[PDB]
């Protein structure tokens, strides 16, 4: 079982994201399919290596304008960010 | 049935694309064309357009020195900390 | 000033802007976007589009069994392969 | 410790980048990165799943107008296809 993490900006982007009234099912049923280490994950995420050169992370779609970004290696699981394109690229 | 777009453009930026696409057989309207098809079939932009924006890199940065990093012991414990 | 000029079908046009628009863009956006990565990887964004019918018959072809050759190592295969 | 198979499609195209006098050596140098393991593969070859539903199929670029398209799973390596993007999704 993969040690599971989250960053203080993933508190604050889930915390934002409720405030915006999103579905937060949507994103807590993801959250839990990488806990239970489901890999690779369902084709409707999307899923694929983060834009750039960062070691392990990885950038799923909650919606197509929903992002998760996390960070995966065979001992970690850590929540780093979630929110739009403009948020979390813009 | 046949619309425009027209799209204000840095001129060398437009020439280095232009000349990108040429090498590979496809004018500028064509990607314009072919991405625009993409985006309307799938309802979503494609992969990796942009990179991380400055507080999505500070967040990773901080992150992988320990800084401001939490553990959770399960799904529940997580979303009992997140407050979600 | 330039700009970048592209005949498109209506309806295309149509739908993309209004997918763009539940995130904030224009086509234009997108446009600009779009040749910065182009022009920065001199590369195309992945994945814009499906495999062709010429590669869809391979794969069905070889998910079926026809037309598939094995290889014992890369001595083999480069062999095979005539390189 | 992969079986290795190549579809006859592949040696088509093969034969039609070396009449295109294309660097041989540098499909060869990809081709066995594959069939050793070597994985994961050099961030330079931009390798990534195949655009739609064909399970196991990767894509990876020799240059960037230069793409080898392959199947990839605990069992197998099937080379499938090379060529332009045109060639291939064209």
């Amino acid at each position: 079982q993969r040690d599971i993490e989250y960053s203080g900006q993933y508190s604050k982007d889930v915390k934002l994201a409720q405030k915006r009234h999103k579905d937060m099912n949507k994103l807590k049923y993801l959250m839990t399919l990488l806990i239970n280490n489901t890999l690779p994950l369902p084709a409707v995420y999307k899923d694929h290596p983060l834009q750039g050169s960062w070691k392990g992370y990885r950038d799923a779609h909650v919606e197509p304008d929903w992002i998760l970004i996390y960070k995966l290696t065979d001992k970690l699981l850590r929540f780093e960010r979630t929110g739009t394109h403009a948020a979390l690229f813009g | 049935a046949n619309a425009f777009v027209r799209a204000r453009i840095d001129e060398d930026l437009k020439n280095q694309a232009a000349d990108v696409l040429a090498g590979m057989g496809l004018t500028i309207s064509d990607l314009v064309r072919i991405t625009l098809t993409k985006v309307a079939r799938e309802k979503a932009l494609p992969f990796d357009l942009r990179e991380p924006n400055q507080l999505t890199i500070q967040s990773i940065k901080n992150s992988e020195a320990g800084i401001d990093v939490h553990k959770a012991k399960d799904a529940d414990d997580l979303f009992d900390k997140l407050g979600i």
